């Protein structure tokens, strides 16, 4: 299934660069890039991530500009459904670059 | 070409290893 | 009694979270149950102890199966065509098509090749034949049966050493600079000369006759005299041949530099030399300090007197002393930087100055090599920054560290956190934009349009340090220049032909695609000291947990109130920036294993023109290179990377496991086993087999701990498999 | 079994308690407070953490503080 | 010998193991 | 307040002359970092007397078979005279028989040797330990201080065959040129 | 013994019990070599040294390897892995009114020293076997050749 | 050394050293210490120039008494960091 599947089939969509499907070679990359984004909500939590926007509103209010809205790290619910949008984003995307590619290479 | 009876002096060894392994461990142990 | 008998609360835990915190917490020494600082110490020792048997065991196990099973004394004769044999394949699951792709090697038997390069390495060394090996493993097997009765004999009542002793810091560094690596240094150095210059050219020195056989035909006589220079005199010849007397010179300590012609590896006199000498400055080093005779130096005096004029750092150095004498744990994270550091360094300098015969040219032993080492060096820097940050939240006393100069670390924590960010983002921001734009460029047909930075810096280091074809004239590669004259009769006519010579992995040429990957270790870096730093600051407490040091290094959480708390325990810090670890050394062994393939196949021009866009690293280094791996068995046949490729897919799976433990967490898994719980109970016959302790989901940090440990051996599973069979199928 | 202490910043709100799925909190008289009552936690044994007092708590930081500790059946909550 | 991968990696990496693995489990579930 | 065998430098804190042989010479002062550790030194005294003892037999066995007829040479015939050289070419039933020996009573000593008995009065093993029975106390401590100068002269008198055996092949004034 | 409750308690180790199951051992194993040297003076093993075949014995032959696996040891290994097979239904089955090997609860361990002419007799063979191996060991003969 | 057993050498409340960080030399005049860092300075960047600069380094060339004067140059500036801190300190 990795072989004559996914590296097999991949070529076209790889070798798509100054051509018309090079589009799809660029979103193929992309979903690639927002799968991988996505795990960092997946993984992480709220509290080191409300740590380190305490540390930049230091920075921001020794410059007096800390906004009125004061900013918060994001809930976890909230966290969790950005890595999952994000995670299906990139999976979804990455496999339809990687159809559309290769099907109109090949057909 | 190692012979046997050398693989069996480094076997009786590594035993002799083997039992002060075990007494370290209890002595850590307790 | 019962298994945590450290841990009197998990021995009344009810639930199976009894068994895997008493083997989590087996080693927190510092944490057990009626623990004292002398035992506490006293166990360590004993650690150690069997920790260093157990390295000597690896040792001589590797030894003895090179010289029972592996055709050591075939590759001597023929190093750069025989391939090493590591040990035999002992498997009744092997069929006879594995049987027979695996039998290799000059070898009537299934055999794994072997990728430490311990071959090179004892050849260099002066090992030749299987019975000098098997020896050896006798040796270090008496050695570890020494240590280990030694680790016995520490625990002893009579033998059981004291706190003031453990403590006693001014003599344990003057005996590791002096003795340690002084004069184990110069041990090694001699045995160099004695038996390592001798074998290459040509002698056989054994016990039975290194009393005998001189060194040098002039003797000490010369070291005596001080006329040092004649065991300089008369170095070898660039006709020599290794291991043999043919254009075999007669000096031992030479400066000769770049690299033996033949073997591509560094002369044995020039590392003789560098041993020598190296151990003469450790072993003056090792007088420093002050030990029962009244001249040295006093650690306390020093850094208490160092505080700079007008309290510009504070109160200085002051009490750093005492929290280093009394904290184990900032002790352990000095030295867990220090070595992942030096691990890194090796890494980076085996590959650019082999030391070993024939090692160069050995293309799957430099990778395992250099790949081996940089993720080590990334796990003992990581661990470092853990230890920083357990000292901060369980060793740290301010009251000792009033207005001192790790107080002010704290004092100032959110500029140094924010501007780690500010720089991580810079970093970030730009490599990604860069590396889109030329991946929208040279897709749209245009490559012209790539912003291709030109690593000028580097270039300049490199024309400094001695290459000439970027022609930038400017200090060693200025034959004029007071830094080439200077240099000019040691070793600079041998490192400038090793330098420009192009078929060395000595300062490789470089381009836009080395800038922007660079970038992309900068931003790596940056983050992952980003996530370390701001761990070891905030373990301490942060405005949404003013008192986390109350909970302490590693907790699951505060709860859902205060929007919610996730990850906050500063233990969590060190597992997200495992996760970055991983990514930089990825992305650093990425580069090193693309360009030395582009490299040693003699396309140089594939990596200056693809890798400055990611598709190019996604198909000219991934898909072109992952053929010989996937094709190690397929519907028509299987071939000896089948091992390689089985792995691959092992680690594949292992880090998508990782995900499950990484993203689903403990509630869903709890009330699941509740329903299983209820099943068992409740189906006949099976409920009279009945556990003991309860069965509950893993607990948070388990879970997160599991998760991170998948997804680790994961990663090292699959680039292992990736860059040992690619290597190997397109050489 | 968990931990669980009172500092005397408590306004004597008695939110706690209320969000107290254990009852495992209790008001008591005080002299500190202007309404004359104190959280306090004589059934800690019962505690299973989940920190809904420390949720509901309104101090700048929390009057009412858990510290998980040793684990029991009670503090696992389990069925069986 | 040749005889001897046969007569120790099965004693060591069945038999061992297992025997091992049995130890731990009715150890930890003393008292 | 200063030692007797070195008398200008202070007494060993650790040596106060309970020990037989006792005469304060310790210039490093390993004895006082051992007591400063917590151990005793039991331990050193014993390897001291195990060390010598050793060494009194090495040395009458160093010079012996050439001074003196190397057995009826029924198998020794073949092995050299040279000290050096013995050692390498023992056979092997006659170095296990010899091995064997020798771990088995040391084994038994390593008991006693690392056991909490205050009793054992250190390097007394029991071999032949009847002569003492009508010894005075002040005939036994002498007679123990004669047995530990002894060991310590044994102890170098081997280091300096050893070397010359090594070096020249040959001790000057006794056996030549083996 | 003392430090070591866990396996002294079913007589695993220094003890009389294990004394004398490895007597009997012994004496069943100086039967059994005296037994195969007259089986191979005589025609029953298969001759030859003929290897054996993965298309046989699969990966428990190793055909390619070395270490030439042979038909009479095929045939002697089933013996011995009925032998273990039948003790393992003996030891862990029910006593037929006979020994247990583990000690059980109830039974101490039998006085360190017919049963006792039974121990002498296993000392004796525990004997033979040690001086029977060691004596091929330093002669390099087989022990079939040593005990003819 | 010990922590009891450490002279109180901070001097993060006061414009200069004690005297007592120099140890052995916490006796030695300034001006000792200056005219010693200058011979010394002096001294030393004579040798490492005729050495390295006005000769070229070679195995039958390198110089043990150069070598050895090499090294109190940074003597000499340990040397003058010491003048200081004792006409500082009054001596
Ligand atoms: C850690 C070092 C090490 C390693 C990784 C291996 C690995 C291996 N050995 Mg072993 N071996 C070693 C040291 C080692 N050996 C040493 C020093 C000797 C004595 C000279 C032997 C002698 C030996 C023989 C004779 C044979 C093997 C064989 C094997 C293979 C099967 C496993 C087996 O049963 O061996 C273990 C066999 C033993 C007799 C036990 C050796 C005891 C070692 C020294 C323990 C070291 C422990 C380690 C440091 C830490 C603890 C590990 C664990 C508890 C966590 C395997 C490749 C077989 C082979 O060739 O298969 C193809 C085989 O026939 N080995
Ligand atoms: C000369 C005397 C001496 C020597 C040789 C040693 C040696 C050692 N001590 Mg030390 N120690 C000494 C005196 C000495 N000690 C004294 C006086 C004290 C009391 C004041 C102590 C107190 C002490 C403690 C408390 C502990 C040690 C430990 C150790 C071990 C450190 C771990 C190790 O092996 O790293 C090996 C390191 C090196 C070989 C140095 C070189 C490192 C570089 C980076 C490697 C270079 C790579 C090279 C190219 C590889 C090629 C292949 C080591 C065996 C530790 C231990 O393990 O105890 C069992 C330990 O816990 N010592
Ligand atoms: C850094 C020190 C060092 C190291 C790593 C080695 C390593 C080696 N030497 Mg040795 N050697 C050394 C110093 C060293 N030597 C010195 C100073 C000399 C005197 C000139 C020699 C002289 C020498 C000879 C003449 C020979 C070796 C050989 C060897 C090999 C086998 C060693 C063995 O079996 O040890 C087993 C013993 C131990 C593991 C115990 C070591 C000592 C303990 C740890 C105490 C430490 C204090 C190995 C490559 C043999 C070989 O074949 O080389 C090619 C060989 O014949 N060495
Ligand atoms: C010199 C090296 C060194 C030493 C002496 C210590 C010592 C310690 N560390 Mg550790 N640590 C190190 C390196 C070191 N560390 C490194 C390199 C890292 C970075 C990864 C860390 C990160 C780290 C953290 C984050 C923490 C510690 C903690 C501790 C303490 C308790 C650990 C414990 O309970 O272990 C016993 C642990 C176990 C029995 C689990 C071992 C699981 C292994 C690694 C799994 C291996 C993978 C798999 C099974 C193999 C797959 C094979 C194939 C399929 C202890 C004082 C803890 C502490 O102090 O807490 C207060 C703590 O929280 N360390
Ligand atoms: C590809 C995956 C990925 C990406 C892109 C990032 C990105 C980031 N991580 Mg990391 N992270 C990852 C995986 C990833 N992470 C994983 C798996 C984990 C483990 C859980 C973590 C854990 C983690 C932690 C714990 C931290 C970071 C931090 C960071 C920052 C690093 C500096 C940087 O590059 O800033 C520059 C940013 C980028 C290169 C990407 C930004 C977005 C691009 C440029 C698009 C621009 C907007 C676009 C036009 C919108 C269109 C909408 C329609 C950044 C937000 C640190 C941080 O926040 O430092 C400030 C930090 O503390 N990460
Ligand atoms: C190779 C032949 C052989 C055979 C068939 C046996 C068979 C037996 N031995 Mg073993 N034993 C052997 C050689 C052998 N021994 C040798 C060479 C020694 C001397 C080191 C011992 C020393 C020994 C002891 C000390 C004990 C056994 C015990 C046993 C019994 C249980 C062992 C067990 O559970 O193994 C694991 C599966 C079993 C009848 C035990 C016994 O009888 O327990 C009651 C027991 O205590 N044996
Ligand atoms: C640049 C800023 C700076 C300012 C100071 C200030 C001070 N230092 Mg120094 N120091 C500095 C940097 C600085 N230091 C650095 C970077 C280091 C690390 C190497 C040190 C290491 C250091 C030590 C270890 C000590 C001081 C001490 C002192 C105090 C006395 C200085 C003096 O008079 O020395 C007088 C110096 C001399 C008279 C000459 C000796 C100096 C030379 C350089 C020695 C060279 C030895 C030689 C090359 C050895 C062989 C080399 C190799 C082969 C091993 C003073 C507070 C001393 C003190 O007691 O503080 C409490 C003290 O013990 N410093
Ligand atoms: C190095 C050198 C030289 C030298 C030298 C020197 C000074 C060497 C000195 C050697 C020395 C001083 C050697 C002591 C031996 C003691 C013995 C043999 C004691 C045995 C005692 C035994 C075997 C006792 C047995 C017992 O069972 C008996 C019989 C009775 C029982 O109740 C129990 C005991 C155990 C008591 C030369 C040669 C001068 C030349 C040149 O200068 C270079
Ligand atoms: C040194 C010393 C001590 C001592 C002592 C003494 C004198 C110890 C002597 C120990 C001794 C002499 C121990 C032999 C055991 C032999 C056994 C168990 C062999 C069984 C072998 C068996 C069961 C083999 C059987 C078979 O293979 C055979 C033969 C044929 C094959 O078809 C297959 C079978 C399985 C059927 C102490 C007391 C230990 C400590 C003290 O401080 C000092
Ligand atoms: C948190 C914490 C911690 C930790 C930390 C860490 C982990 C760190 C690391 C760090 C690191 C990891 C660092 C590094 C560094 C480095 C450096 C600083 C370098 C330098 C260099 C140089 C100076 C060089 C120079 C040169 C030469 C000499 C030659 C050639 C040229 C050049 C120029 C290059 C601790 C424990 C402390 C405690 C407290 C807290
Ligand atoms: C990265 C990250 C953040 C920080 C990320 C945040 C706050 C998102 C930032 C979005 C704003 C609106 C920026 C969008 C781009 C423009 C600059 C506006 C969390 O707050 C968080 C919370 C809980 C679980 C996981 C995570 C998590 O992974
Ligand atoms: S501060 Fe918290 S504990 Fe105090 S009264 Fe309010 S809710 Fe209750
Ligand atoms: S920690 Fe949980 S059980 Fe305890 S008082 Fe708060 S809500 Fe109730």
């Amino acid at each position: 299934w990795l072989r004559d599947f996914l590296w097999s089939q991949a070529s076209q969509v790889i070798q798509s660069y100054g051509s018309a499907l090079s589009a799809y070679g660029i979103i193929f990359l992309g979903a690639h890039f927002i799968w991988a984004f996505s795990l960092m909500f997946l993984f992480s939590g709220r509290g080191y991530w409300q740590e380190l926007i305490e540390s930049v509103v230091w920075a921001h209010n020794k410059l007096k500009l800390a906004p009125a809205i004061q900013p918060r790290a994001l809930s976890i619910t909230q966290g969790r459904a950005v890595g999952l949008a994000h995670y299906l984003l990139g999976g979804i995307g990455t496999t339809w670059s990687f159809f559309l590619a290769r099907i109109i290479s090949v057909g | 070409m190692i012979t046997d009876s050398q693989i069996f002096f480094a076997l009786c060894i590594a035993l002799t290893a083997a039992v002060l392994a075990i007494g370290l461990g209890r002595q850590l142990y307790v | 009694t019962k298994f945590p008998k450290f841990s009197q609360a998990l021995a009344q835990d009810p639930a199976t979270r009894r068994i895997w915190y008493g083997i989590a917490t087996a080693h927190d020494l510092e944490s057990h149950d009626g623990m004292t600082e002398e035992n506490l110490y006293q166990k360590i020792f004993a650690s150690h102890f069997g920790h260093l048997a157990i390295i000597f065991l690896w040792t001589s196990g590797n030894l003895f199966h090179v010289a029972w099973q592996g055709n050591f004394q075939q590759w001597v004769l023929n190093p750069l065509k025989v391939k090493p044999i590591a040990h035999a394949i002992w498997d009744p699951h092997f069929g006879q098509s594995a049987i027979k792709a695996f039998t290799r090697g000059g070898v009537s038997y299934p055999v794994n090749i072997a990728t430490s390069g311990v071959y090179h390495w004892w050849y260099t060394v002066g090992m030749r034949t299987n019975e000098d090996l098997y020896f050896g493993a006798l040796g270090l097997l008496v050695l570890s049966t020494t240590l280990l009765f030694a680790g016995w004999l520490h625990l002893q009542p009579k033998f059981r050493p004291g706190i003031a002793w453990f403590k006693n810091n001014e003599s344990r560094l003057n005996h590791h600079l002096s003795g340690l690596f002084g004069v184990s240094s110069l041990a090694w150095s001699g045995h160099l000369i004695h038996v390592a210059i001798p074998e290459s050219r040509g002698q056989h020195i054994r016990w039975n006759n290194f009393t005998s056989t001189l060194p040098h035909p002039e003797g000490l006589t010369p070291f005596f005299t001080g006329n040092w220079g004649l065991y300089a005199e008369n170095p070898d010849t660039a006709q020599h041949i290794f291991g043999t007397s043919e254009g075999a010179g007669t000096a031992i300590l030479t400066f000769l530099g770049g690299f033996h012609p033949q073997t591509q590896s560094m002369w044995l006199t020039d590392i003789a030399h560098h041993h020598l000498a190296i151990a003469v400055v450790f072993i003056f080093a090792g007088h420093m300090y002050r030990t029962n005779w009244g001249i040295g130096h006093s650690m306390k005096e020093i850094l208490d007197a160092h505080v700079p004029p007008k309290g510009r750092l504070g109160a200085g150095h002051r009490g750093l002393f005492e929290t280093i004498t009394d904290s184990l744990h900032m002790q352990l994270g000095l030295a867990l930087a220090s070595l992942g550091v030096a691990t890194s360094l090796v890494a980076q300098h085996m590959y650019a100055l082999p030391s070993y015969a024939f090692m160069a040219k050995d293309y799957v032993t430099q990778a395992a090599l250099y790949t081996h080492h940089q993720y080590i060096a990334g796990f003992l820097m990581v661990g470092a920054f853990a230890h920083g940050a357990i000292f901060f939240v369980r060793d740290y006393d301010p009251e000792v560290n009033k207005d001192n100069v790790l107080a002010r670390m704290l004092q100032h924590k959110e500029a140094i956190i924010s501007h780690l960010s500010w720089v991580s983002l810079f970093l970030g921001f730009h490599t990604l934009g860069l590396y889109i734009h030329n991946d929208v460029c040279v897709a749209f047909g245009t490559p012209e349009k790539q912003i291709l930075f030109e690593p000028v810096f580097a270039q300049f280091i490199q024309a400094a340090s001695g290459k000439a074809l970027y022609g930038f004239d400017v200090l060693l590669s200025s034959s004029t220049s007071a830094a080439s004259v200077a240099s000019s009769k040691i070793w600079l006519p041998g490192w400038m032909e090793a330098i420009n010579s192009g078929k060395n992995s000595l300062f490789l040429t470089i381009g836009p695609g080395d800038f922007l990957v660079h970038h992309a270790i900068a931003l790596g870096l940056h983050t992952t000291t980003l996530i370390l730093v701001k761990g070891a600051l905030d373990a301490r407490g942060s405005k949404l947990m003013p008192d986390k040091k109350d909970f302490g290094y590693s907790f699951p959480c505060d709860g859902p109130g205060r929007g919610g708390t996730c990850d906050i325990s500063a233990w969590d810090a060190f597992y997200l920036a495992m996760f970055w670890m991983l990514n930089t050394i990825s992305w650093v062994t990425f580069y090193w294993h693309w360009k030395h393939l582009t490299v040693w196949g003699g396309n140089a021009a594939a990596f200056n023109e693809s890798s400055t866009y990611i598709m190019g690293w996604l198909r000219d280094y991934l898909w072109l290179n992952s053929s010989p791996l996937i094709n190690g068995y397929n519907a028509f046949g299987m071939n000896a990377q089948a091992v390689w490729a089985w792995m691959f897919l092992f680690g594949h799976l292992i880090w998508a496991t990782g995900f499950m433990f990484l993203i689903s967490w403990r509630g869903y898994w709890q009330e699941l086993i509740e329903t299983l719980v209820w099943a068992h109970e409740r189906t006949p016959i099976a409920n009279l087999v009945k556990w003991r302790d309860k069965p509950v989901a893993l607990s948070i940090v388990q879970a997160r701990l599991v998760g991170l440990a998948h997804f680790t051996v994961g990663f090292i599973f699959t680039f292992a498999p990736f860059v040992i069979a690619s290597t190997t199928g397109k050489f | 079994s968990h931990s669980v202490r009172v500092y005397d910043t408590c306004i004597g709100c008695t939110q706690c308690v209320r969000a107290c799925p254990c009852d495992v909190l209790e008001m008591v008289p005080w002299d500190g407070c202007k309404a004359g009552q104190i959280a306090s936690a004589p059934r800690a044994e019962d505690c299973i953490g989940c920190k809904r007092c420390e949720t509901a708590c309104p101090t700048d930081f929390l009057s009412v503080r858990v510290y998980l500790g040793s684990e029991t059946t009670r503090s696992l909550g389990l069925t069986y | 010998a040749s005889f001897l991968p046969s007569i120790l990696t099965p004693v060591v990496t069945l038999v061992f193991p297992g025997l091992m693995f049995a130890l731990f489990f009715v150890l930890i579930e003393q008292e | 307040e200063r030692s007797a065998s070195i008398p200008f430098l202070k007494k060993p804190p650790a040596l106060d002359g309970s020990m037989v042989g006792d005469v304060g010479f310790d210039p490093l002062g390993i004895s006082t970092t051992i007591i400063e550790l917590g151990g005793d030194l039991r331990y050193v005294r014993e390897a001291e007397l195990m060390h010598g003892r050793q060494a009194m037999l090495a040395t009458v066995g160093f010079v012996f078979p050439k001074l003196f007829g190397k057995l009826p040479a029924e198998w020794a015939k073949d092995i050299s005279l040279n000290p050096l050289e013995a050692q390498y070419q023992i056979p092997p039933v006659a170095l296990g028989q010899i091995a064997i020996s020798i771990a088995i009573a040391e084994g038994l000593r390593s008991r006693i040797v690392f056991s909490n008995d205050p009793d054992y009065v250190v390097g007394d093993h029991g071999f032949g330990a009847g002569m003492l029975k009508g010894k005075s106390e002040a005939q036994v401590k002498d007679m123990k201080m004669k047995e530990l100068a002894h060991c310590r002269l044994a102890m170098v008198a081997i280091t300096g065959m050893f070397f010359q055996t090594a070096i020249t092949g040959s001790l000057y004034p006794l056996v030549d040129k083996f | 013994a003392a430090d070591y409750p866990w396996l002294a308690k079913y007589g695993f180790g220094p003890t009389v019990k294990a004394e004398r199951w490895n007597g009997r051992h012994a004496m069943f194993g100086w039967l059994a070599i005296l037994g195969t040297g007259v089986a191979k003076s005589h025609g029953w093993l298969p001759s030859g040294d003929v290897a054996l075949t993965y298309n046989e014995w699969g990966g428990l032959a190793q055909q390619g390897f070395n270490t030439y696996i042979t038909n009479e040891r095929a045939i002697i290994m089933i013996a011995h892995v009925h032998a273990l097979a039948v003790s393992a239904a003996a030891a862990f089955g029910p006593q037929v009114l006979g020994d247990s090997l583990t000690l059980l609860d109830g039974e101490k361990d039998e006085d360190p020293y017919t049963p006792a002419a039974e121990m002498a007799n296993g000392r004796m063979a525990m004997m033979g076997i040690i001086a029977v191996v060691l004596t091929s060991a330093i002669s390099g003969k087989d022990i079939l050749e040593v005990v003819d | 050394v010990d922590r009891s057993e450490a002279a109180d050498t901070w001097w993060g409340d006061k414009d200069y050293p004690p005297s007592i960080v120099l140890g052995i030399g916490k006796d030695v005049p300034s001006s000792i210490f200056g005219v010693t860092s200058g011979l010394a300075f002096a001294i030393g960047v004579y040798c490492v120039a005729q050495s390295n600069l006005v000769n070229i380094l070679s195995g039958s060339t390198v110089n043990g008494f150069y070598v050895a004067g090499a090294l109190l140059v940074p003597y000499s500036w340990g040397l003058h960091v010491a003048a200081w801190i004792q006409k500082q300190n009054g001596k």
